[PDB]
């Protein structure tokens, strides 16, 4: 059919520090999130995806580009007053 | 068949590719751009614009190749407007121009063979993104600042280093940067420095706390 098909292939790829973020590690970093605020997450599939929204209650996962790209957005605080106020060092618990 | 590209007036990397049938008026031309420059600046105020058109189905680690990674080191990927692309062209942004059009080759039978759809590459400066404990640490202590985001490298002005630097500061109390923490007379510095000083009230950093 017609003639030879002019393929190129694409440029290889070079990953970015956005797309080369793992949200098991990521636990430092969540902990202190402001409410009103973006932690990206990196790319994320459906089972890490509950996992995840399992993990950290407070928050909501922002599809924030393709591939998985996901954020987590504070929502509110769900600490308890005989766990944190009985102390002023600690600021989340686990 | 007769497939033929070629540049046209415009850059380089915008091209022309020319299709002739056996129908007259199948002998037409598709204004297409394909990304050859590496960005290290922005084409808008506060974002990053390529002209690869991502297509469904495939890895956005191509769509970032076109960036320098010193300089997308603090760039997020967002989702782009719709595009299209040829199969065997991947990444090629079909303009709409005339009788161009996503839902015209949408259309045709035969272009469904030949065009997947897509999203243009998009970025978005928000800040440096931390991914692990360590650079938490790195960032906050103050030990290696050159990737930090602004949250976590303002001088202590913000309770994001709080969690952090309760145990850091623990390990020495009179750290300068430890004691810059407590300048900042939040609850934890405070409850931090009345629980190191309840142990070591005769040393310096306790005078000064």
């Amino acid at each position: 059919v017609s003639v030879e098909l002019p393929k190129r292939d694409p440029p290889p790829g070079v990953p970015t520090d956005e797309m080369l973020l793992n949200v098991d590690k990521m636990h430092d970093v969540i902990a202190p999130a402001k409410l009103l605020e973006y932690v990206h997450i990196g790319p994320l599939a459906k089972d890490k995806e509950d996992k995840v929204k399992k993990r950290y209650p407070e928050f909501r996962l922002v599809n924030t580009g393709p591939g998985g790209l996901s954020a987590l957005l504070r929502q509110s605080y769900n600490g308890t007053a005989p766990n944190c106020c009985r102390t002023f060092n600690r600021t989340h618990y686990w | 068949n007769r497939i033929k590209i070629a540049p046209g007036i415009a850059d380089i990397r915008d091209k022309y590719m020319e299709l002739g049938f056996n129908y007259p008026e199948y002998n037409r031309a598709v204004k297409f751009a394909e990304e050859s420059y590496t960005y290290y600046y922005e084409t808008s105020p506060g974002e990053i614009k390529p002209k690869f058109c991502l297509i469904d189905g495939m890895s956005i680690d191509h769509c970032s190749s076109f960036i320098v990674p010193e300089f997308a080191k603090q760039y997020v990927l967002i989702h782009g407007e719709p595009c299209s692309s040829f199969k065997f062209r991947p990444g090629s942004l079909i303009y709409y121009q005339n009788e161009v059009t996503p839902e015209y080759i949408k259309d045709l039978k035969h272009a469904t063979d030949y065009i997947a759809s897509g999203q243009r590459c998009h970025f978005i400066k928000k800040d440096y993104l931390l991914g692990d404990s360590d650079s938490v640490a790195k960032c906050c202590s103050k030990t290696n600042t050159k990737h930090c985001p602004k949250i976590f490298n303002n001088n202590y002005k913000t309770e994001h280093c709080d969690d952090f630097m309760t145990g850091f500061c623990r390990n020495d109390p009179g750290n300068p940067n430890c004691l810059e923490w407590l300048r900042a007379k939040r609850k934890p510095a405070m409850s931090t420095y009345s629980d190191i000083c309840s142990k070591h009230m005769d040393a310096r950093y306790c005078s000064e706390f």
